[PDB]
RNA sequence: AGGCCUGAUUCAGGCCACCAUCGAAAGGGAAUCCGGUUAAGAUUCCGGAACCUGGAUAUGGAUUCUUCACGGUAACGUAA
RNA sequence: GAACGCGCGAUACUCUUUGAACGCACAUUGCGCCCCUUGGUAUUCCAGGGGGCAAGCGU
């Protein structure tokens, strides 16, 4: 039943400053300062949350490996898989309909 | 508290909304 | 491991190309 | 790089320039109002 | 755009003497 | 004929502190002796435009001893008092009686 | 209204655009905890324990025939 | 003229911080760049000292 208080200099319950509650060795309850929480990366074209990526602050990706925040396919750790698949298909199409458009083109200009 | 410590003459004539002096004219 | 000190002169780069262009040139 | 000298298409040609400058700085000079784009519009 | 900046002022006004 | 070119650029740019000075006196309080005899920590004033480095250079210099930490306060008289902590290797009190 | 790059030595060439600065101890922000200690100091001192940032460097391992590694259909996994 | 110190300025009964006040800011003793030099293992790092920074197609 024992109170606590801030440890810093903010007094004001702002986002900043956030406090937990914890019981340390001396049997007494103290406050702790709490960080903000990171925030998992997000995919490039639909907003979803990559997959197979560790979720760390702006910071701590500076520390960590390059398997840790990346994926082996193409655009892995930028753009999902279902993304890539759909950019594959659709340049392909737009290669294929412009070559039959090449073809049409020749075709109707060679009458004259 | 309208007024702080000015610089050029150590007064407390330094407004601290306007940031001119009402003593000497600083700056 | 039984070494030796020196000096060693790293090989220029773009020597064969530079010189190819310099003939074509003149 | 082009080797070849005109002695009034030049002139003519500078005229040109200066004219299509004077013509771009009143442009900008005067849309820095919306009601001058919109009096412009129609 | 404003292209005139290919011009200082001195060039611009000389040239426009010689007009 | 003139050979004028072509590709032109759309914009056209331009074309008196040293270790006598550092250290002013010692710092003799009761606390500050505590200090000296117990945590091996000599305190002293200094002045007002030395840092931790110039302290713990002047200490090094003057007394011939290692440092291991400096910690400065600013004192409400307008004055500066530096904690010097020694390496093992010294005695703090051997200094003080020298 | 300025910075950068290329070049067997020829100063030539090239790229880029846009404005100083001030303005938050409640906004954004790299990292420290416990125990003890004074007449009066503590996430600052003491003891133990740990992190962050920047820098120069050495060792092991990988870079598998000699030259920038693999696995799984896949989501994806990895000491590089 | 002001602030802080011992009439004077760290050489204090040479000339600190300023001020028309001048590297940039300033209600912060806050933030830079350049040259020389010295020390701590030292070509790289860290720090100390000294001195500075208010072309045109016109002829
Ligand atoms: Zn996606």
């Amino acid at each position: 039943a024992q109170r606590v208080t801030f440890r810093r200099r903010n007094p004001y319950n702002t986002r900043s400053n956030k406090i937990k509650v914890v019981k340390t060795p001396g049997g007494i309850l103290r406050a702790q300062h709490v960080k903000k929480l990171a925030t998992r990366p997000k995919c490039g074209d639909c907003g979803s949350a990559l997959q197979g990526i560790s979720t760390l602050r702006p910071r701590q990706y500076a520390t960590v490996s390059k398997t840790h925040k990346t994926v082996s396919r193409a655009y892995g750790g930028s753009r999902c898989a279902n993304c890539v698949k759909e950019r594959i298909i659709r340049a392909f199409l737009i290669e294929e309909q412009k070559i039959v458009k090449k073809v049409v083109k020749e075709q109707t200009e060679a009458a004259k | 508290k309208s007024h702080t410590l000015c610089n050029r003459c150590g007064r407390r004539s330094f407004h601290v909304q306007k940031k001119t002096c009402s003593s000497c004219g600083y700056p | 491991l039984n070494s030796n000190p020196e000096i060693l002169l790293r090989k220029r780069r773009n020597a064969d190309r530079t010189r190819i262009e310099r003939q074509e040139l003149a | 790089m082009i080797k070849d000298k005109d002695s009034a298409a030049d002139a003519d040609d500078l005229e040109s320039e200066l004219n299509a400058m004077y013509s771009d700085y009143k442009t900008r000079r005067s849309e820095r109002d919306a009601k001058f784009r919109a009096k412009q519009a129609r | 755009l404003s292209r005139y900046v290919k011009w200082p002022e001195y060039v611009r006004v000389q040239r426009q003497k010689k007009i | 004929k003139k050979a004028l070119k072509v590709r032109t650029s759309a914009t056209f740019r331009l074309p008196r502190l040293d270790s006598y000075k550092v250290i002013e006196q010692p710092i003799t309080s009761e606390t500050a002796m505590k200090k000296v005899e117990d945590g091996n920590i000599l305190v002293f004033q200094v002045s007002m435009k030395a840092n931790k480095y110039q302290i713990k250079k002047a200490v090094k210099e003057l007394y011939e001893v290692d440092v291991l930490k400096v910690n400065t306060l600013v004192r409400p008289n307008g004055t500066k008092k530096a904690y010097v902590r020694l390496t093992a290797d010294y005695d703090a009190l051997d200094i003080a009686n020298r």
